[PDB]
């Protein structure tokens, strides 16, 4: 329809890379607009950045605090997407969750309304 | 930066009004949403003035100028969460999101 | 006709006499000496002025605006991408006028009057249909796609783009990555997308994801090849939508009209509005400087904003006129000096 | 430290082509032969009063920038101007400025913002700068010419206007070094630039009688309330008099 599974996570020195993995199946993936958002433990929702999709132009999007550290990329073929970190924080230390930005919505503005969410997984520095 | 209120204490039966303050909510129009304890965020309100299927007709929203409210009817025992809203801006077109509310249950 | 006329007045108070002042030169000399008679000599009875020919505007340049309009791969019915535009002028004159546009119909604006209005925010809807769909994408209607991929509102404004893709999207292999929806279980509401590609459940039968029998996927597949014929064809589709009163303008286009020189004209320079007959002079004005006057305060150059040329602006001709006249006494003949 | 302007701190008021004219302008000028601050590097907050006037003699470009404003580092919106080594930022952002802001990347903290601009660097020579803010316009009047001040008369042109705004009453000006410790609050710390000198001067409504040479340049004034014979000057619209007695103005 509509799962998201998120890969990856777990406890890693500072400085270090990691790369996480968030599989969807059963909408369509290539024309899709996909985003990332992270979440502190007893805090707020914070945006990560954003991916966009190849029909209109590649336009991938970071968050100011995390700009130019982060790298995001989508691969259709294999319906994954890969997150890879750089320059880890002692304030990294925080769930991320999946979240595709229209499934069923009227949009009647920029393509982000945030539908459907994942799990999330859990991710410490 | 949307600012919002700490916690609400409204009694069972009274209508329960969520309100979220930003300087830019004249366009870009706030999408709400709900997370559960524990549990992923849900949508429970977006667009102008609907809410996706699935979710009873008991929550409302409402904008004027640089503020924007939730209004919720009928509330019960299982609607003690977090409500979180959302708004864009202008330049950066980023969804910021917000710092949440607290909405709990003054039942025995 | 609206004239002015000189009545003699009797004793007997009756008018016996009058004269036409727009006439001759005689009978302008007799109406400024508020006479009928005229003695020898030269009068001055009014002066001339020759009249502005046409009216010219000169503003600045404009926005490019293209990739919209001719892409390499559009998007499918199911799933139309959008765009947003701000703080452009929105030149839709080159659009207009271009050749391979087949269809333009609209109800909310004139067709003409388009780039007359300012508008606030600019909505690009770009997808592929077939042929046979286009008239079915105007709102009021249902069926296929109208009601299961795309829906109009019944208030929606603004116009459509539609042309042919014969050299574009004709493959002789087959061309099917164009998908559409023909079985929803609910009514897609106007400007929706639906990208679920859940199996449809009719009524009854464990078909709730086995994918088996009693149960059609719902998005299936277009048929686009030189073998077929009109009706068959991709039409590539672009949909433009607006909204007013919830900001301040920021996209409409521009008159800047054609600039003339050696007549008496009408001129508007970024301002400055005036009459007289442009030449070209030999001053040179500094990188700052726009216009210069000479003594006495007078408009004696301008720069066009256009090309910065330099430009002498001096009023056309007038002057007052004398009428020549030997007297009634002799002959009626006058000359005019 | 105090020294004569001579005929310095001239400009283009009206940005309007006249060819060989006498033009009389009452506009905000610095007096001829006035006394201007002289500043050595080898910094204090200055009032704005109705204007400043900015020249140095410093070459290979020690000054770099300067921050206007009313009530510097408060809530009010303030303006501030950097010169890179390949453009000039001008930010309206109401940045909180520090005490002593810059000795080297940025002086101040970002904020919220209504304005900004980036166009061409601005940068033994001389460069000279007039700010005023009248009728809404932020405007810049900069010369440059290689080279006390020297006599030479020289009119400088306008550079930029800026639509926006703001109110300002007190500037600062920033000077730019190397191995500082970016000191907020402490200043002349560190490796000392070049030998740097700039003047400061306030700006006063006079009227000037000045002359446009037939290509539209200016290339003398005359200060109409600096002495009588200035007086007879612009009483008779002319650089030259001839023999005689002149009534000029009236005595009270
Ligand atoms: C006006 O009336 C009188 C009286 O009948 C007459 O004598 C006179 O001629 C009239 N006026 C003219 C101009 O004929
Ligand atoms: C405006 O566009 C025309 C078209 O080539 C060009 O010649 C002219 O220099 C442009 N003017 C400005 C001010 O950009
Ligand atoms: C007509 O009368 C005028 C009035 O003095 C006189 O100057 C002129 O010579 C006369 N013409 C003839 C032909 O008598
Ligand atoms: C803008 O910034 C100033 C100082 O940085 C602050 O006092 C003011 O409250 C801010 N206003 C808004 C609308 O953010
Ligand atoms: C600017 O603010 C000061 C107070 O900081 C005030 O005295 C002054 O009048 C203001 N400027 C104008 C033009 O009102
Ligand atoms: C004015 O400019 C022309 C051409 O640039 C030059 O030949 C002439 O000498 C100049 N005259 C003055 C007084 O600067």
């Amino acid at each position: 329809e509509v799962q998201l599974v998120e890969s990856g996570g777990g406890l890693v020195k500072p400085g270090g890379s990691l790369r996480l993995s968030c599989a969807a199946s059963g909408f369509s993936f290539s024309d899709a607009w996909m985003s990332w958002v992270r979440q502190a433990p007893g805090k707020g929702l914070e945006w990560v950045g954003r991916v966009s999709s190849e029909i209109g132009g590649g336009t991938t999007d970071y968050a100011a605090p995390v700009k130019g550290r982060f790298t995001i990329s989508r691969d259709d073929s294999k319906n994954t997407l890969f997150l890879q970190m750089s320059s880890l924080k002692t304030e990294d230390t925080a769930v991320y969750y999946c979240t595709t930005g229209v499934d069923i919505v009227v949009m009647m503005y920029a393509d982000d309304a945030f539908d459907i969410w994942g799990q999330g997984t859990m991710v410490t520095v | 930066e949307l600012t919002q209120d700490p916690a609400v204490s409204v009694a069972l039966g009274q209508t329960v009004r969520i309100t979220c303050q930003g300087d830019s909510l004249r366009s870009y129009y706030a999408s709400w949403y709900q997370q559960k304890p524990g549990q992923a965020p849900v949508l429970v309100i977006y667009g102008k003035n609907n809410r996706p299927s699935g979710i009873p007709d008991r929550f409302s929203g409402s904008s004027s100028g640089n503020t924007a409210s939730l209004t919720i009817t009928g509330p019960q025992a299982e609607d003690e969460a977090d409500y979180y809203c959302t708004s864009r801006d202008s330049s950066g077109n980023h969804v910021i999101f917000g710092g949440g509310t607290k909405l709990t249950v003054l039942g025995q | 006709q609206p004239r002015t006329f000189l009545l003699k007045y009797n004793e007997n108070g009756t008018i016996t006499d009058a004269v036409d002042c727009a006439l001759d030169p005689l009978s302008e000399t007799k109406c400024t000496l508020k006479s009928f008679t005229v003695e020898k000599g030269i009068y001055q009875t009014s002066n001339f002025r020759v009249q502005p020919t046409e009216s010219i505007v000169r503003f600045p340049n404009l926005c490019p605006f293209d990739e919209v309009f001719n892409a390499t791969r559009f998007a499918s019915v199911y799933a139309w991408n959008r765009k947003r535009i701000s703080n452009c002028v929105a030149d839709y004159s080159v659009l207009y006028n271009l050749a391979p546009f087949f269809t333009f119909k609209c109800y909310g604006v004139s067709p003409t009057k388009l780039n007359d209005l300012c508008f606030t925010n600019v909505y690009a809807d770009s997808f592929v249909i077939r042929g046979d769909e286009v008239r079915q994408i105007a709102p009021g209607q249902t069926g296929n796609i109208a009601d299961y991929n795309y829906k109009l509102p019944d208030d929606f404004t603004g116009c459509v783009i539609a042309w042919n893709s014969n050299k574009l999207d004709s493959k002789v292999s087959g061309n099917y990555n164009y998908l559409y929806r023909l079985f929803r279980k609910s009514n897609l509401k106007p400007f929706e997308r639906d990208i679920s590609t859940e199996i449809y459940q009719a009524g009854n039968k464990p078909c709730n994801g086995v994918a088996g029998f009693n149960c059609y996927f719902p998005l299936r597949s277009y048929s686009f090849r030189p073998t077929y014929g009109v009706g068959h064809q991709p039409y590539r589709v672009v949909v433009l939508s607006f909204e007013l009163l919830h900001a301040p303008a920021t996209v409409c286009g521009p008159k800047s009209t054609n600039l003339v020189k050696n007549k008496c004209v009408n001129f508007n320079f970024n301002g400055l509005k005036g009459t007289g007959v442009l030449t070209e002079s030999n001053k040179k004005f500094l990188p700052f400087q726009q216009f210069g006057r000479d003594i006495a305060d007078t408009t004696d150059a301008v720069r066009d904003p256009q090309t910065l040329e330099i430009l002498d602006i001096t009023p056309c001709s007038f002057g007052g006129v004398s009428v020549i006249t030997p007297g009634t006494n002799t002959s009626n003949q006058v000359a005019v000096l | 430290a105090y020294t004569n302007s001579f005929t310095r701190g001239v400009y283009y008021p009206d940005k309007v082509f006249r060819s060989s004219v006498l033009h009389s302008t009452q506009d905000l000028f610095l007096p001829f032969f006035s006394n201007v601050t002289w500043f050595h590097v080898i910094n204090p907050v200055l009032p704005f009063n109705d204007g400043v006037y900015f020249a140095s003699i410093e070459k290979s470009n020690i000054i770099r920038g300067w921050i206007f404003g009313t009530t510097l580092d408060s809530k009010t919106q303030s303006l501030l101007i950097v010169n890179n080594a390949t453009n000039v930022v001008i930010k309206v952002c109401e940045f909180q400025f520090c005490n002593d802001p810059f000795l080297d990347r940025v002086y101040s903290s970002a904020n919220n913002c209504t304005f900004e601009y980036v166009s061409q660097p601005f940068l033994k020579n001389l460069r000279e700068f007039v700010f005023k803010n009248i009728d809404g316009y932020f405007k810049i009047y900069s010369k440059h010419t290689p080279i006390d001040l020297p006599q030479g008369f020289s009119a400088l042109e306008p550079l930029v206007d800026l639509p926006i705004g703001i109110n300002i009453t007190r500037f600062q000006t920033l000077l730019a070094l190397h191995r500082s410790y970016l000191t907020p609050g402490d200043s002349s710390s560190g490796w000392t630039a070049g030998a740097a000198a700039y003047y400061v001067g306030y700006l006063q409504p006079r009227t000037f009688l000045l002359k446009y040479n037939e290509n539209g340049t200016i290339t003398d004034a005359v200060d109409c309330a600096l002495d009588p014979l200035s007086e007879t000057k612009c009483t008779l619209k002319s650089f030259t008099v001839e023999k005689g007695i002149y009534q000029t103005s009236n005595f009270r």
